[PDB]
């Protein structure tokens, strides 16, 4: 057998409720896509925090629970980075993904004002990558050398880094 | 095919112990108390006669 | 003074002065052989098979390993897991306040020229490059059979210390 | 986690050229007050004065960036490394590291004419 | 004007773990905590970018070294689920059984070393004992002990022994004896009883925005887990019970623990009665290596097993997001494929992240001592944080 | 039926609200019983009990020196290169073991030598490096580098640690014996 | 187990010069049957006795003091 | 002149030198309680271990924090060395056996045991780190306040006894013992003995995980073996106390009926033999009793410090005074009254 | 304070970047008359307060633009 | 002459040679080998040694008392059972106060959700 097709009925099924998202936020869903019921939203960068109220805020749509997000480059293209969210639906055991995008210049927004785990989330793609999140107390480095510079999950980055240590 | 792997007998297992075996060993705890109030009253009939003893003692020194 | 004289690693009690040298050379050695503590570093993979030794299958405490977690009461130190670029100051500094009588043992393979993240950014390339190091323990599961055989090791170099021996200068 | 860290802010973007430079104004006041904490905290061998110094070049080195949002993450991440020298957060091996040249004068040859680069074929 | 803060642990404070752990205590009470984590970080991510996905496997019981094989399988099941392929049933079960002995393993380990942490210094041998008796049952099956290279992306490594099944029910039968017998002081144990009966309090809703998952979450009250939420590898054909605690305390978080050894043994024995025969790897040679006996014969084994062992396997262009359930919590990982043979980026989600990210809002006010109840049932091991 | 929206079957399950915690009178034992486990600590002695149970029974540990643990074949250490029999080296320059060691420690450079059939010059695992994947084992067709379940083998240097072609022909020399008796219990489930 | 009974009888069949020398080089009484011997001369043994805990059946003892 | 410098010789090789394979002893014990082997590598059957412990203890170094007072550091080691060891004199081994007998003798007794404390407040001072300071401050506040119930039992031992000499106690104990009628004063005589003690179901002072690595100072050296012989001396010197005012001292049963069937007059085989069997029953509560220590450490976990001041002042304590109203009113109900 | 501004052209002469030490006047402009950049402002004035010992507010550390007003801010103390 | 006198005398000299045992055994002695501002404190650390004094003080106030309890028939009793009297309530002042309470401030945010 294939194993695809026991996902099918339910995938079929989730193209309607993700239809519906966009029919409920216009303003703010650039599109949606699915595949292999993973559903994922596309929303621009100054977009971020009225979604996510709606999807925690909504009885139909309450997701209530960060998981992880995370960067991951594409420096073919203009806007440089994007900016990946992951949620759980602990009610109706439900996962859904959001994606923006940002230039290493320009910000995303913090989602810290609501989800409050995020902050540590945020603190971590941070450094490694140099993608912001505005309105955020506690921005600073973790998880690498405090006096480093650069990003390690930078393409142009190398993969030795510039500085090894020695004890003189 | 398939031979020479490992497989379950075919009569399958016994059943594992998974609970908690857990027995409530011991007496009653009033036995416990009784059993005390017993040991120590048995203890003050050997201690303060033992006393009054040691007095008439002093009193024969 | 003689033109040719015995290796230290060739020479032979000949003096009675000797003998007894040599046998408050084996007690000193032999007090330094058994008790025998080092302190707890293991920070990674390679600090769960440092508890395998303390269990109850490869004990530690019938050799008189104990784990003082303590730097000052240690005798050695067992550099265990990965060492990072962001921890290599603290390693220095534990280093640093041991007494004088000391080794440290390179427990793991990432502990030695960098093992597994040789390539990373942020990453000691082996505890070489920090503490000075006497006997290496292989294996990226280093495992209790060697992490033990290690110490037995440095064991045989504790008894080939001859603290003694050397005030006569030999 | 509700509540920051000491010296921790929220970070916030100066819609202007102004606003952004008087945060850097600020900024560099908040590290030269702070100076001679770092001598004591990190047990440097030197003196005060070459630490403020080295905090005064480094600004020189980023006078002349024309983009607001660039000297925006500029700010940003000289607002984290204070954030790192006001506590314990760097170590002072770490710390040392912004002054490779003044504690050792470099060492005999210093490659500077065509032929010092060409006889150790440019180092 | 700040409080006189402290480090907590450069090197032993928590057994396996680098704890540098900033603490500010006004009362001997804790108003704000800060844990810096980066002690372990060797970067992996950034190397696992760089190496094959054959390749790039043992990074992932690297990570968790606590619990090897939770790792592996998670990231096995993102690459079955990226490359579109199905293990066959032997391979569900056996890799199912053997997810479950490491989560015998991981909470064997763990309330161990908790207990230690604490004081009860019983429980540190009599648990890492059982461990030992555990490595052996890695070793026979894959490599050495402790590192197994072992869930392939195409399922399974390798067959068993020929009497490993077998055996493992003689083990089976006195693990409920071997743990009952540590459940006997530590349970009612006034003296633990008293130290965790109210520390911590998690409530429910902020224990969901603070994105804490696994026994954690089951202990506040909300019943989910990944085995019976979002099944997979016939935790369906397995019954099944799961604990779920009342309050938010740590009480719950070991109790659930306790209970996770009565629940992962009624595993092994629906397992070792029903494993099938058939097909330990994958069924085609074209994302695993072929058999040994065949491809000294075959012509066409050999490209098969050359190419997967020069380039490897070629990966559909996606990204997915697999999630399990390990024994500390919620697992994910997020591989997004170039189409190419190396991952072009793969984050984890390490459980331990936001659970040392949620520390200060639940560590606020109270004791010292009783900053290291709260530590050990977290489960820091610090190898998962940091990466 | 149908259902209301944000609202699926997961409902709240039968009984699942709790009861209403007892009392200090909705209790069934009188207060001298239970303050009698309260004063004379009867979980206290119980896990005491425990442990003089435990006193008087049998230990697991081993003399390391003369007794030694379990060792299934497919268990891995330090590395051998095998030999045919009639002895020839049996190693050809695949560079298997080089393209799939995940730390690169192989480094192999390898001639056409006199009689015109490919040997390796040199072989070279980097010892500091070798992660014990045991990848190295499974990528040989020719079975040439094993894993020798030897792990005594601790050095004092890192120079000693790099294991040239001699020290693993050395090996394989040595450990012959039992990487025949491994294989005669793998090469099946291999 | 680790009796005394056991240590005692074992002793006593092993012979007490054996067992001097065994005391100290391990810490225990050992009595096996010499399954063989090595190349670099090692004897070994193995115990039939049914009062033993799980891998303490075989052993070896060495010929060098400086043993490894 | 003579036949007491050997006297003191013979009592320091029966102390001293029986402390330190106590130290073993607890090693071997914790073995089989955690189903293990004990020290086997180092002497015959693993004996002597703790002479290889002392002597490369005092072959390692004394390197000093820069901010500890030196001589503190040598004052705090020596005292409550010597503390642990001049509690040594009114043991008694066998009838009226001290080292001096004087009429005084718990007074002694319980003011070098209230010495105890002294050195171990004065240790942490040196190295004058704020968590090095704070972690004196609480070892000291548990160690006088149950210093306080194991003085304050001392005093309802001897409304028995009406007698200061530690010898006479004994000899009123011939007819029955004080923990038989005087059980729970046994439970809490215990865990307050293990407080006195740095002892970890109660030594959470000891805490490596909160300290920037310290235990006490880690002040290690031939300072290490002086608080660490005052630790296991204070250890089975309140198993000494324990031994005579709350068990049997150096009783064990009549033995005249058996001595009338051995012997036919006093010789010094008799005296020989007779303070055998009461130095052996003497020995074996005391053997016993160090035992139990252990047993107790290994079962359980540490404790929090409000717990611990929670479990002197609230729990235990009350009930004390509740001893004082119930055994002074039991002595007043018959006669019974005890006189010197 | 009498000689206050005595003090604080001891503090002022004493760094670089000044073509005249006899240029301070009470009515020295930091910008203008003493040739000074933005950073020079701050570095003065934490020169100032470190002289002094007493410690700031941003705001009117900030306003500072000549040491007439550094005279006038001068008796806060 | 005594024992009891050389025994008290004689340990220090013993602590000596043990103490001194180190300097001569030892070798390379001394090598080169933020407290700004804050302590912390509850009044259950600084009340317990304060408090601690009267009823470290009562043990040897109640001492004379025991030696002499024969000559006290049924008087000294009743004198001795009213000091003991006065100050079990002297301790259960302290208890109804609660003076080692050292109570976190962690609490769960009692006042609920009043909205609008
Ligand atoms: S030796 Fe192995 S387990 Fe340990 S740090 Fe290195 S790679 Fe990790
Ligand atoms: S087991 Fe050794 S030879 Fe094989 S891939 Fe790993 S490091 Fe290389
Ligand atoms: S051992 Fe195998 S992989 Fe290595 S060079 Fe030889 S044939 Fe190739």
């Amino acid at each position: 057998v294939n194993p695809a097709d026991r996902y099918l009925q339910h995938v079929s099924d989730l193209h309607q409720y993700a239809k519906y998202i966009m029919a409920a936020l216009p303003k703010y869903i650039q599109g949606f896509s699915v595949w292999k019921d993973e559903l994922t939203l596309h929303v621009a960068p100054s977009a971020v925090i009225p979604v996510t109220t709606f999807l925690r805020d909504n009885t139909s749509t309450q997701y209530k629970s960060i998981i992880d997000i995370t960067a991951v480059d594409y420096p073919s293209r203009e806007n440089r980075f994007e900016v990946v969210y992951n949620f759980l639906s602990v009610r109706h055991n439900s996962r859904i993904r959001l994606k923006t995008y940002a230039t290493e210049v320009t910000p995303v927004p913090s989602i810290t004002c609501l989800y409050e785990g995020a902050n540590w989330f945020e603190r971590e793609a941070y450094d490694m990558y140099g993608v912001f999140f505005e309105g955020h107390p506690d921005l600073r480095r973790i998880m690498t050398d405090y006096g480093f510079e650069g990003h390690p999950l930078r393409k142009d980055f190398p993969l030795t880094g510039y500085t090894e240590v020695r004890w003189d | 095919p398939s031979v020479g792997q490992d497989l379950p007998p075919v009569g399958g297992y016994e059943p594992v112990q998974w609970r908690r075996n857990l027995p409530a060993r011991g007496f009653r705890p009033l036995v416990y108390l009784a059993a005390l109030c017993g040991i120590c009253g048995y203890g003050f009939y050997r201690a303060l006669g033992g006393i009054q003893e040691r007095r008439e003692l002093k009193r024969e020194k | 003074m003689p033109t040719d004289f015995p290796l230290p690693s060739q020479q032979k009690p000949n003096s009675a002065v000797d003998y007894t040298l040599t046998t408050l050379d084996a007690v000193a050695n032999w007090a330094r052989q058994g008790s025998f503590w080092p302190v707890t570093f293991g920070l990674a993979c390679c600090a769960v098979e440092m508890m395998h030794v303390s269990a109850p299958r490869y004990d530690q405490d019938r050799l008189g390993i104990i784990f003082r977690a303590s730097p000052r009461q240690s005798d050695i130190m067992i550099v265990a897991g990965t060492l990072t670029n962001k921890m290599a100051p603290v390693l220095r500094q534990v280093y640093d306040q041991m007494p004088e009588p000391r080794w440290v043992i390179s427990m793991g393979s990432c502990a030695n020229g960098g093992g597994y993240y040789h390539f990373s950014y942020s990453v000691v390339r082996g505890c070489d490059r920090i503490v000075p190091v006497d006997v290496y323990v292989p294996g990226c599961p280093p495992t209790s059979e060697a992490l033990m055989y290690g110490v037995f090791q440095l064991q045989r170099k504790m008894r080939n210390t001859k603290i003694t021996r050397m005030w006569y200068r030999k | 986690a509700i509540i920051a860290t000491a010296f921790a802010e929220t970070v916030k973007f100066s819609g202007s050229k102004q606003e952004l430079q008087k945060r850097t104004l600020a900024l560099y006041r908040q590290f030269l007050r702070g100076a001679p904490t770092f001598a004591d905290l990190y047990e440097v061998q030197f003196s005060i004065p070459t630490i403020r110094t080295k905090i005064r070049q480094e600004f020189e080195r980023h006078r002349f960036v024309d983009d607001l949002s660039i000297q925006n993450v500029l700010y940003a991440k000289g607002h984290m490394e204070y954030q790192e020298c006001i506590n314990f957060w760097k170590q002072q091996a770490q710390f040392l590291k912004y002054f490779p040249e003044e504690d050792d004068i470099q060492g005999r040859h210093q490659p500077s004419n065509f032929v010092d680069k060409f006889l150790k074929n440019r180092a | 004007i700040r409080a006189f803060t402290i480090n907590f642990g450069p090197q032993h404070p928590a057994a396996h773990g680098v704890l540098r752990l900033i603490l500010e205590l006004s009362g001997e009470e804790i108003i704000r905590s800060d844990p810096h984590v980066g002690l372990l970080h060797r970067g992996t991510e950034k190397l696992i970018e760089y190496k094959t996905y054959m390749q790039a496997l043992p990074y992932f019981d690297r990570l968790d070294y606590v619990s090897m094989m939770t790792n592996e399988q998670v990231f096995s099941l993102a690459v079955e689920k990226l490359l579109n392929v199905e293990v066959p049933l032997r391979g569900k079960y056996i890799r199912t059984m053997f997810g479950e002995i490491t989560r015998v393993l991981n909470h064997l380990m763990s309330v161990c070393s908790h207990a230690m942490d604490v004081g009860a210094l019983t429980p540190f041998l009599w648990g890492f004992e059982e461990r030992e008796k555990l490595m052996e049952f890695y070793e026979r099956v894959s490599g050495a002990r402790l590192h197994a290279a072992y869930v392939r992306p195409g399922g399974v490594s390798q067959d068993l022994p020929a009497g490993l099944l077998d055996d493992i029910y003689m083990w089976a039968t006195q693990f409920g004896d071997r743990l009952d017998e540590i459940e006997e002081l530590l349970t009612d144990n006034r003296i633990w009883k008293l130290r965790t009966v109210n520390i911590g309090t998690v409530t429910a809703q902020d224990a969901l925005n603070l994105g804490l998952s696994g026994p954690m979450l089951r202990g506040s009250g909300i019943p989910f887990d990944i085995r019976k939420n979002a099944p997979y590898d016939a935790y369906d054909k397995v019954d099944f019970d799961v604990p779920v605690g009342m309050n938010g305390d740590c009480y719950d978080r070991y109790l659930i623990r306790m209970a996770e050894f009565r629940q992962s043994l009624r595993i092994i024995e629906q397992c070792c009665n029903d494993m099938p025969a058939g097909a330990v790897k994958v069924e085609d040679f074209k994302i695993n290596s072929p058999p040994r006996n065949l491809m000294k014969e075959d012509m066409e084994a050999l490209i098969h097993h050359f190419l997967l062992y020069t380039k490897g396997y070629s990966v559909p262009p996606g990204e997915t997001y697999t999630a399990i359930e390990a024994p500390k919590g919620e697992m994910g990982v997020y591989v997004v494929s170039d189409g190419s043979e190396r991952p072009y980026k793969c984050k984890i989600r390490a459980p331990g992240f936001a659970h040392l990210g949620a520390f200060d809002h639940i560590a606020r006010g109270h004791f010292l001592p009783d900053a290291v109840a709260i530590i050990g049932t977290m489960d820091l091991v610090f190898g998962e944080v940091d990466r | 039926n149908i259902y209301a929206g944000g609202s699926a079957a997961a409902a709240p399950p039968a009984g699942f609200r709790i009861h209403r915690p007892a009392t200090w009178e909705e209790s069934e034992e009188g207060a001298l019983s239970k303050a009698t486990k309260y004063f004379l600590l009867a979980e206290m002695f119980r896990g005491l009990y425990v442990v003089l149970e435990q006193f008087f029974r049998a230990p697991y540990t081993i003399y390391y020196p003369f007794e030694k643990g379990p060792v299934s074949p497919r268990f891995r250490g330090e590395h051998a290169l095998r030999r045919y029999p009639s002895g020839e080296e049996r190693c050809i320059a695949c560079k298997l073991c080089e393209a799939i060691c995940p730390a690169l420690a192989i480094t192999i450079d390898a001639e056409e030598r006199i009689d015109g059939s490919r040997r390796t010059t040199k072989y070279d695992i980097d010892m500091t490096k070798c992660i014990y994947c045991g990848y190295c084992q499974e990528s040989c067709p020719v079975d040439a580098i094993v894993e020798t379940p030897n792990v005594e083998y601790a050095t004092e240097t890192r120079e000693e640690l790099l294991y040239n072609k001699e020290k693993l022909l050395a090996n394989g020399d040595k450990w012959e014996l039992e990487l025949q008796y491994a294989l005669d219990a793998d090469a099946p489930y291999r | 187990s680790s009796s005394l009974y056991r240590v005692l009888r074992n002793a006593w069949e092993v012979g007490p010069r054996s067992y001097w020398k065994q005391l100290n080089s391990i810490g225990d009484t050992k009595s096996g049957r010499l399954v063989g011997t090595d190349i670099y001369g090692n004897k070994f043994y193995e115990t039939d006795h049914q009062d033993e805990i799980h891998l303490r059946t075989r052993y070896v003892e060495y010929k060098e003091k400086d043993y490894d | 002149m003579i036949i007491n410098i050997v006297e003191i010789l013979i009592f320091l090789v029966c102390v001293l030198f029986s402390v330190a394979y106590l130290t073993v002893a607890e090693r071997k014990t914790l073995a089989y309680m955690q189903r293990r082997l004990g020290p086997n590598f180092v002497g015959y059957y693993g004996l002597l271990q703790a002479f290889a412990d002392a002597v490369k203890l005092l072959l390692k170094e004394i390197v000093l924090p820069k901010e500890s007072n030196y001589i503190i550091l040598v004052i705090s080691p020596l005292i409550t060395l010597i503390t642990a060891l001049i509690g040594w004199v009114v043991i008694p081994l066998g009838p009226g056996i001290t080292l001096g007998e004087l009429n005084l003798g718990i007074l002694f007794s319980l003011a070098i045991g209230s010495l105890g404390v002294f050195g171990s407040l004065l240790s942490g001072w040196s190295s004058n780190s704020k968590y090095s300071l704070l972690g004196s401050i609480r070892s000291t506040a548990q160690l006088i306040s149950y210093e306080l119930i194991l003085t304050s039992i001392f005093i309802i031992i001897i409304m028995f006894v009406s007698s200061l000499n530690i010898t006479t106690i004994i000899e009123t104990q011939r007819v029955v013992w004080y923990c038989i009628p005087l059980l729970p004063l046994l439970l809490i005589f215990f865990i307050a003995s293990v407080a006195e003690t740095a002892r970890p179901p109660f030594d959470l002072t000891e805490s490596e995980s909160e300290l920037v690595a310290g235990y006490f100072t880690e002040y290690s050296g031939s300072p290490f073996v002086f608080f660490f012989l005052a630790e296991y001396s204070n250890i089975i010197l309140i198993s000494a106390f324990n031994g005579y005012l709350l068990l049997g001292g150096y009783l064990s049963f009549n033995y005249s009926y058996l001595f009338n069937i051995l012997f036919n007059d006093y010789s010094y085989v008799s005296f020989l033999f007779e303070g055998l069997i009461n130095s052996s029953a003497y020995a074996i509560k005391l053997v016993f009793l160090m035992f139990s220590f252990i047993w107790v450490r290994a079962a359980f976990p540490r404790f929090t410090y409000d717990n611990l001041i929670n479990f002197c002042w609230i729990i235990l304590l009350p009930l004390l005074f509740g001893i004082f109203l119930i055994i002074p009113s039991t002595l007043y109900i018959f006669d019974s009254f005890p006189t010197l | 304070r009498p000689d206050a501004e005595k003090r604080i052209a001891a503090v002022l002469e004493s760094f670089d970047k000044i073509s005249n030490p006899a240029a301070i006047t009470p009515t020295a402009s930091f910008a203008k008359d003493l040739n000074l950049d933005s950073l020079d402002t701050v570095e003065v004035v934490v020169a100032i307060e470190e002289e002094f010992g007493i410690e700031i507010p941003d705001k009117e550390a900030d306003e500072i633009k000549s040491v007439n007003q550094a005279v006038e801010y001068i008796l806060a103390q | 002459m005594n024992t009891f006198i050389i025994f008290i005398i004689l340990i220090p000299i013993v602590g000596f040679a043990l103490l001194a045992v180190n300097i001569l055994l030892a070798v390379y002695k001394p090598y080169n080998e933020f407290n700004q501002t804050r302590l912390a404190f509850n009044a259950a650390f600084i009340l317990v040694a304060i408090l601690f004094l009267p009823f470290d003080l009562e043990i040897s106030t109640l001492l004379p008392y025991v030696m002499s309890i024969y000559l006290v028939s049924n008087y000294g009793f009743t004198i001795v059972l009213l000091f003991l009297l006065i100050l079990i309530i002297g301790f259960v002042y302290e208890i109804n106060t609660n003076a080692l309470k050292i109570n976190k401030h962690n609490k769960p945010n009692t006042d609920s959700l009043i909205y609008k």
